């Protein structure tokens, strides 16, 4: 396996035992609100007499104050001192390796098999104001730096793991994880712990689901690797104004957060209705309102194929489709062809003129405003069309719309350009 | 006064229903709850307001309710009974 | 893969056969976006052959 | 008596109604006795029920 | 990259079990003084007006109030569990009424 990368990790940091605080009145428990009366379980403690060990509040007990997330606290609870519910104060963190991965640099794996709800490690930082935390993300923002080190303690109250922590720092985010971070109350304070969603086993790599406010900040692609990855990393935007469709998608059609700000901005705020964000209700308003230019940069254009392997709206479709009308630049053309477009508008297509969910003549006109380029794009081998079949479609639809001639006279021009087009030799491979 | 029903407002009979070991809330409870607790008062209300008519009074005191309240057998401790 | 230093300039394969043999490495990794013009691809495919 | 004790595991020196409902409650003979009476200022003992708990 | 990773929210029930120990330890009133006050003034209005309300009769009323309603809200409680439910409905209310004699 991978070589272990435990102490350079460590050497990368300050390594703390416990959190720290810019001062003493931040992440105290209850808004600071000192209950005098703690939460005493009412378990009697149970020693055992061969090992010493205080068995009281274990995993399978009922200690109320462990289903509550509480902490029993020594010299205050019935369950005596050294009981089974004071895993954040004894520090009895899982045993844990540091491996560097293929792509998202140092990666936490498991060495020992964890049972299920199991504490693995507390995640470690120094506990921070708000104000602090802007002053510290705009100098790190300024050095560059490509790592997400904060978490919200919460409302408020941050914990940075940038130079001061714990090995929790270097868990990588997963799409689906196999732990989760988790929040409970010690004594008069407030810790974040991560726990075992599921068994793992030796050398399985220990991941949690970051749930990241962006504060405006540019998405990261998600390289986790996946079946259920979005692709990005991400979660709920600003409280609004923020995003009317999803990024991909908006940029896609030549919308950025300038855009997506602008109509909400001009509408919301003068007594006129937009929903929440939610992405799975298309307004066609704002596609229909948005302003389209060429594209001329290949990043633009695999974020309009994933809008088209993704989107099924008529309107976003129509408006991309308008968008590479004005787009002319053939580099980004041949990368559309590399990112196998034909594939992409034989579903466009299937979807509009083949399944019915509009009217004919509006239909035409996007059939009209779908053939052009398709008719404009530098073509020189059969090869590309053979990886979309897109011929079989364009004879359906002719076919099918046989009483609109000319669709069907520039499908067939089309085809008669498409056919003089020879085939890429693909040598052939032994059987 | 007109329709202060709405007065008893939603987190306080949450936290009344909570006190009682209760974990989860239908969203139609809540107007039972009003109307038994309605019904209850009316019942103790009544039972004071004769009381303080038939003592030639116009204010009802504390000593009619607890009263009342004994005589429904939900006798009260702390009021001067 | 596309830097200035090439995989090839350090076997026996002439210069006139490289764009031949990136096209056996390419075919050979059963890649189908693959086009001949698309020098860039050749070189990627190359490198991931030689060094996955 | 009863209310002074279940004040001294409280840890207070001032008996209030809590402690006095403490004490009624918490004696079954006293219960039987004092069944039908509502303690002012006297709170609830605290009882959750044992499969209400989760697992 | 100078994003937050949320906290989450937490499981429904360990809050709620959390304040039914913080409800359950603690003594004061429930019930708003101001509207419950106003309630009674109602509830009085209807037989004759004119009926002026002492502070330790309304205590007093508030009191008897949320000793019935936490009474009645343990036996409902008990309804539910005994139906294989967690959730109260107002048919345990009902029920739990009637079988008290309070409903006929
Ligand atoms: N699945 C993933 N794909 C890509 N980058 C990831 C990732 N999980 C985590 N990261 C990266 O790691 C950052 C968290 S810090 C994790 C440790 C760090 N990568 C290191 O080795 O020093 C994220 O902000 C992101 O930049
Ligand atoms: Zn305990
Ligand atoms: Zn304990
Ligand atoms: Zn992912």
């Amino acid at each position: 396996y991978p070589a272990d990368k435990t102490e350079e990790a460590l050497t990368t940091f300050k390594t703390l035992s416990q959190n720290s605080y810019q001062n003493k009145t931040l992440g105290n428990a209850h808004n600071g609100r000192s209950t005098a009366d703690g939460m005493s379980c009412d378990c009697e403690e149970n020693w055992d007499t061969v090992s010493g060990i205080n068995n009281a509040c274990g995993e399978y007990s009922e200690c109320i104050n462990r289903l509550t997330s509480i902490e029993c606290i020594s010299g205050t609870c019935s369950c005596g001192d050294d009981c089974q519910n004071q895993r954040f104060q004894k520090k009895q963190y899982a045993p844990i390796a540091v491996f560097e991965t293929e792509k998202k640099g140092y990666g936490v794996r498991a060495q020992a098999d964890i049972r299920q709800d199991a504490f693995i490690y507390e995640y470690l930082g120094e506990v921070i104001d708000e104000s602090t935390f802007r002053k510290r993300k705009e100098n790190y923002d300024n050095q560059g730096l490509e790592h997400f080190y904060f978490m919200m303690l919460q409302k408020g109250e941050f914990i940075d793991a940038t130079a001061k922590g714990g090995l929790g720092r270097f868990c990588n985010h997963s799409c689906r994880p196999n732990a989760y971070v988790d929040k409970w109350e010690v004594g008069n304070k407030l810790r974040m712990g991560i726990f075992a969603k599921r068994e793992i086993y030796k050398g399985e790599e220990i991941c949690f689901d970051y749930n990241v406010d962006r504060y405006g900040a540019n998405p990261q692609k998600c390289y986790c690797g996946e079946d259920n990855c979005i692709g990005f990393l991400g979660g709920r935007t600003q409280t609004d104004s923020a995003n009317i469709l999803p990024v991909p998608i908006a940029e896609a059609l030549g919308s950025t957060n300038a855009q997506e700000q602008r109509w909400v901005r001009l509408m919301k705020e003068q007594n006129k209705s937009i929903k929440a964000s939610d992405y799975s209700s298309i307004n066609e308003d704002y596609v229909n309102s948005l302003e389209m230019r060429p594209i001329a940069d290949k990043d633009e254009a695999s974020k309009v194929t994933s809008a088209l392997l993704k989107t099924q709206d008529y309107i976003i479709l129509r408006k991309l489709i308008e968008r590479v009308s004005l787009t002319k630049d053939p580099e980004v053309l041949k990368e559309i062809v590399r990112l196998r477009g034909y594939q992409c508008v034989a579903n466009i297509l299937t979807m509009i003129v083949l399944d019915q969910e509009q009217q004919q003549v509006d239909v035409e006109s996007f059939t009209l405003s779908v053939l052009d380029m398709l008719e404009s794009w530098p073509n020189s081998s059969r090869n590309r069309i053979s990886s979309s079949q897109i011929e079989s479609v364009l004879e359906s639809v002719k076919t099918k719309l046989k009483k609109i001639q000319p669709i069907g006279k520039k499908i067939n021009s089309l085809l008669n350009s498409w056919s003089k087009l020879e085939i890429s030799y693909k040598i052939p491979k032994s059987q | 006064l007109r329709d202060n029903i709405q007065g008893i407002t939603k987190p306080a009979i949450r936290r009344l229903a909570r006190r009682g070991g209760v974990k989860r809330i239908s969203g139609l409870i809540y107007e039972e709850t009003r109307g038994v607790l309605k019904v209850f008062l009316e019942n103790v209300i009544r039972d004071a307001v004769t009381y303080t008519e038939h003592a030639k009074r116009k204010t009802v005191t504390a000593m009619d309710v607890v009263y009342a309240l004994k005589r429904q057998g939900r006798t009260l401790y702390g009021f001067g009974g | 893969p596309q830097g200035e230093m090439d995989l090839l300039d350090s076997t026996r394969i002439h210069p006139e056969d490289y764009s031949l043999a990136r096209k056996m490495a390419a075919d050979a990794l059963d890649i189908e976006d693959i086009d001949d013009d698309d020098e860039s691809a050749m070189r990627n495919a190359i490198y991931e052959m030689v060094f996955p | 008596e009863l209310a002074g004790n279940a004040a001294r595991d409280n840890k207070k020196t001032r008996i209030i109604p809590r402690h006095l409902q403490l004490a009624i409650r918490n004696d079954e003979e006293l219960n039987k006795l004092l069944g039908r009476v509502t303690i002012a200022q006297g709170g609830v003992l605290p009882n959750i029920q044992a499969v209400l708990l989760p697992k | 990259t100078g994003g937050v990773m949320k906290p989450h929210r937490y499981r429904p029930g360990t809050v709620a079990l959390r304040e039914i120990r913080r409800y359950q330890k603690s003594t004061e009133l429930l019930i708003r003084k101001l509207p419950f006050q106003r309630l009674v003034r109602e509830i009085a209005q209807d037989f004759k007006t004119d009926l002026r309300f002492q502070s330790a009769a309304i205590g007093a009323l508030q009191e008897a109030s949320e000793a019935y309603l936490v009474g009645l809200f343990e036996d409902t409680n008990l309804c539910a569990i005994h139906a294989k439910r967690v959730t109260i409905m107002p048919k345990d209310i009902q029920l739990a009424r009637r079988i008290r004699g309070e409903r006929a």
